[PDB]
C-alpha cells in the first residue's frame, strides 16, 4: 500500500547510478502526483541507515553481489520470473531485516548492470519489480515487526 | 553440488553461502 516504500527504492538505485556517473533525471519517466524523495526527516533516516549496511556489505563481497548479478536475467519477460525465483530463495531461511539489506543491495546492482549493457529505459521497470514484491511479500511482515522506523533504531 | 539445468547450483551454493562470515549491517 504505502508509496514510501518506491520513494526509498529509488533514493539508493539513483545514488549508485551517480557513483557509476550516470543520471536518475535523464532516465525517469512522469512525475506522479503528490509527496518527494526521501530528504525530509524520519525517511531520510530510513535510507541513511540503510545506505551504511549495503555500502560496508558491498567493500566486504562486492566480488560475490558481481558474480551473483552476471547469472541473473534483467530484460522483460523471463527477468520478472527469474528475479521472483531467487528472491523466494534468499528469503527461504527468514524474512529478516539481514535478508532484506541483501534484497535491496542486489536490486540497485541488477539496475546499474542494466544501465552499464545500455539498457538504460528499464530503470524504471526493475524499480518496479523489486518495489512490487516488496509490497506483496515483506509489507505486512515489515510492520509487523514496527516498520522501515525501527530498521533505523536497530542499524543507524 | 554438480551442475543442473533449472539452477546453476555449482557457483550459487558458493556465493549465497560464503557471506556467513557477516549477518549483514
Amino acid at each position: 500500500m504505502s508509496q514510501s516504500n518506491r520513494e526509498l527504492v529509488v533514493d539508493f538505485l539513483s545514488y549508485k547510478l551517480s557513483q557509476k556517473g550516470y543520471s536518475w533525471s535523464q532516465f525517469s519517466d512522469v512525475e506522479e502526483n503528490r509527496t518527494e524523495a526521501p530528504e525530509g526527516t524520519e525517511s531520510e533516516a530510513v535510507k541513511q541507515a540503510l545506505r551504511e549496511a549495503g555500502d560496508e556489505f558491498e567493500l566486504r563481497y562486492r566480488r560475490a553481489f558481481s558474480d551473483l548479478t552476471s547469472q541473473l536475467h534483467i530484460t522483460p519477460g523471463t527477468a520478472y520470473q527469474s528475479f521472483e525465483q531467487v528472491v523466494n530463495e534468499l528469503f527461504r531461511d527468514g524474512v529478516n531485516w539481514g535478508r532484506i539489506v541483501a534484497f535491496f543491495s542486489f536490486g540497485g546492482a541488477l539496475c546499474v548492470e542494466s544501465v552499464d549493457k545500455e539498457m538504460q529505459v528499464l530503470v524504471s521497470r526493475i524499480a518496479a519489480w523489486m518495489a512490487t514484491y516488496l509490497n506483496d511479500h515483506l509489507e505486512p511482515w515489515i510492520q509487523e515487526n514496527g516498520g522501515w522506523d525501527t530498521f533505523v533504531e536497530l542499524y543507524g | 553440488g554438480s551442475h543442473m539445468s533449472a539452477m546453476s547450483t555449482t557457483d550459487l551454493e558458493a556465493y549465497f553461502k560464503d557471506c556467513v562470515f557477516k549477518d549483514w549491517g
